[PDB]
This record gives structure tokens, C-alpha cells and sequence, in this order.
């Protein structure tokens, strides 16, 4: 059962942490190209991708 | 260092470019931060700038032009 819970949060719900924590710090990538996205005021194609 | 992680003349350059250049946290704009700047105002920056550090350091552009020397005294001195 330590090897279910002391094997510890994986229950791997810091992978929303890295959800949050890359929806933000991973932002100057896939928004590089989608600054506009959705327009071309800013001129940038809609694409961000889905990965993690 | 790419084998590492697969003063040395110069250690700065890796050293420097490394401890600042991998402890950015947002880093992919300001690649092209860096790039989109430096390119332009860089490399005309220092080209300029070296010349402009000789044009009155020392200038006297006197021996203004060729003092006539002709024609054809290709820099001649």
C-alpha cells in the first residue's frame, strides 16, 4: 500500500501544476506563432498544439 | 559542453552563455528578443561604433582626401 500511497503524488496531479505552470511558462512558444491567432492583427497563425 | 550534457580560453563564453542563458524560465520569445535587437542594431552598432571611436579618437582625418596623392598612391603610406 506504500507502493500505492508512500509511493507518493503519482497520482500524478502535478502535472496540472505543470499544466498551469506550462500553460504560462511554456506561453512564449506556441503562442511565438499565435500571438494573433485567431486574426492577423498581430499577424500570427492559430496554432499552439495540444501536447501535455 | 553538448558532451558534458549529452580560465579554459574562453570559459566565459559557455560558462556566461550557459548559468544565464539556462535559467530563463519563459525563454522562447526572448530568443527572439535577443535576435530581432541584436541583429540590426548589433552588428550596426559595433560597426559603427568602432569607427566612430577612431573617427575622433585620433582624428584628424587630416591626410584628407589622399592629400591628392595620386592616383593611384592606393594607401601608399
Amino acid at each position: 500500500e506504500i507502493k500505492s500511497l508512500e509511493s507518493s503524488n503519482h497520482e500524478f496531479l502535478l502535472s496540472a501544476v505543470t499544466r498551469m505552470y506550462t500553460q504560462i511558462k511554456q506561453v512564449w512558444s506556441d503562442n511565438v506563432e499565435e500571438q494573433v491567432l485567431h486574426f492577423e492583427r498581430i499577424s500570427n497563425a492559430t496554432t499552439n498544439g495540444e501536447i501535455l | 559542453d553538448q558532451s558534458l550534457n549529452k580560465q579554459e580560453n574562453e570559459g566565459f563564453n559557455r560558462i556566461g552563455f550557459l548559468l544565464k542563458t539556462i535559467n530563463n524560465i519563459n525563454k522562447l520569445p526572448v530568443a527572439f528578443n535577443i535576435i530581432t535587437e541584436r541583429a540590426k542594431e548589433e552588428i550596426h552598432n559595433i560597426i559603427v561604433k568602432s569607427t566612430e571611436s577612431i573617427r575622433s579618437k585620433h582624428p584628424s582625418l587630416l591626410k584628407m582626401a589622399t592629400s591628392l596623392k595620386n592616383d593611384n598612391h592606393f594607401g601608399l603610406p
